[PDB]
């Protein structure tokens, strides 16, 4: 199937520059021009600019003013947007999309998955995870799993269950930001459990701005 | 106008029809360009939905349909479903401004629904978190509609607030919302109350759970 798979979130400090990249699989590379756009918190989308994938020319946005570069190696199949000077209004999701051609002019068919740029002087820090239960460990009553995510910066973890190898149905809710500015979260296993086993069940938090993971794999004794 | 014009909101109910406008300019459908629509549910990538004013793509359901006349276009929605709620964007070419644009954004909002109670799970402080000297309670609320939920704390039988935080809710994949809430307590607190509960009311009820740091001694 047609694919673009972008590379992942990132943090700069105001004046410093960003590369992200678009990887294009499932169709040849060099026959359809890539698009960038952007989508600031909340806001509309926004064009940034245009490669013909074969030859490498470019268009770009006037709302740049020369700040953005593409750009592309056909040998990885792979579109880059390169953005400088970067400011507050430069947070953003930044996807890239595919431009498809028809009778009568040119669309966007396919798009990227975003990639998260946070501009911000503040540090990046990863998350702590506790395992959280609710239920003992003395009824017939369901016992449920669930993980705290406290103390990140910036937004957003990624959260996966798994039993074994198979990843597991799970709740995911909203990420707040505490008084301290940092961040928490809450993800849940969906199901509850009727019998517990320890080392069953795992939590997989993925914190890409600071290309960390954590699983937690046991849920000890409570206190 | 070098931009495009859509409303910022519409609403129906399920199975209703709606419809949301997208107005140009002489330079970008006056200048003969056409429309282009992009669907964006939620933490989700746009999607092309609409191409060349009124074409779908493989899988878009014919319940989608466009039009354009001079200036004026329009994407149509009939037997609107729960999972159509989210963001709706018109796109054209522009050559006074030389690039592509699009327009603001109309989220579409599916009013309505059948009414869903919240379930409620109350989690005390882990054993790993009390060893770093912290006490967090949480309160996992899920699979109610609509989508507006108050959450109240109390230690004992005393409205704490204090040391909370609660999330404005947000919609899951099963279309129903969920919402968390956080109590912040020192380990003092947690230890020296009989117990803490999270009470959630929603569409005339309340529902209330509580934990005790002897539960499962
Ligand atoms: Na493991
Ligand atoms: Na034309």
């Amino acid at each position: 199937q047609v694919q673009l798979v972008q590379s992942g979130a990132e943090v700069r400090n105001p004046g410093a520059s960003v590369k992200v990249s678009c990887k294009a699989s499932g169709y040849t590379f060099t026959s359809y021009a890539i698009h960038w756009v952007r989508q600031a918190p909340g806001h509309r989308l926004e064009w940034v600019g245009r490669i013909n994938t074969d030859n490498g020319n470019t268009k770009y946005s006037q709302k740049f003013h020369g700040r953005v570069a593409l750009s592309r190696d056909t040998s990885a199949s792979t579109t880059y947007m390169d953005l400088s000077s970067l400011n507050s209004e430069d947070t953003a999701v930044y996807y890239c999309a595919r431009a498809f051609y028809y009778s009568s002019g040119v669309m966007f068919d396919s798009w990227g998955q975003g990639a998260l740029v946070t501009v911000s002087s503040a540090p990046t820090k990863a998350p702590d995870v506790f395992p959280i239960i609710s239920g003992c460990r003395k009824d017939n009553s369901p016992v449920v799993l669930a993980c705290l995510i406290t103390g990140y910066h910036p937004t957003s973890v990624t959260v996966t269950w798994y039993m074994g190898t198979q990843s597991q149905p799970q709740r995911t809710f909203p990420e707040i930001q505490r008084r301290d500015s940092y961040y928490m979260t809450s993800s849940q296993l969906s199901t509850p459990l009727q019998q517990w086993r320890q080392g069953e069940y795992k939590c997989v938090v993925q914190h890409t701005a600071s290309k960390s993971k954590k699983e937690i794999f046991r849920w000890p004794e409570s206190p | 106008q070098s931009a495009l014009t859509q409303p910022p909101s519409v609403s129906g109910a399920p199975g209703q029809r709606v419809s949301i406008s997208c107005t140009g300019g002489s330079s970008n459908f006056g200048a003969g360009y056409d429309v282009h629509w992009y669907q964006q549910l939620p933490a989700t990538a746009p999607k092309l939905l609409i191409y060349g004013n009124n074409n779908r793509p493989s899988g878009v359901p014919d319940r989608f349909s466009g039009s354009k006349s001079g200036t004026s276009a329009s994407l149509a929605i009939t037997g609107l479903q729960a999972e159509d709620e989210g963001d709706y964007f018109c796109q054209s070419f522009d050559t006074s401004l030389s690039g592509w644009i699009f327009g603001g954004g109309t989220k579409l909002t599916v009013l309505g629904q059948p009414k869903a109670a919240p379930s409620v799970t109350l989690f005390p402080p882990s054993s790993e978190e009390l060893q770093a000297n912290k006490a967090t309670l949480v309160c996992l609320i899920s699979d109610f509609y609509p989508g507006a939920v108050t959450v109240a704390w109390k230690a004992d039988s005393s409205p704490v607030k204090a040391g909370v935080e609660t999330t404005t809710p947000s919609k899951q994949s099963n279309n129903k919302y969920a919402a968390s809430s956080y109590l912040s307590l020192t380990p003092e607190q947690w230890k020296s109350h009989r117990s803490y509960s999270c009470q959630v009311t929603h569409e005339g009820s309340t529902v209330e759970k509580t934990v005790a740091p002897t539960e499962c001694s």
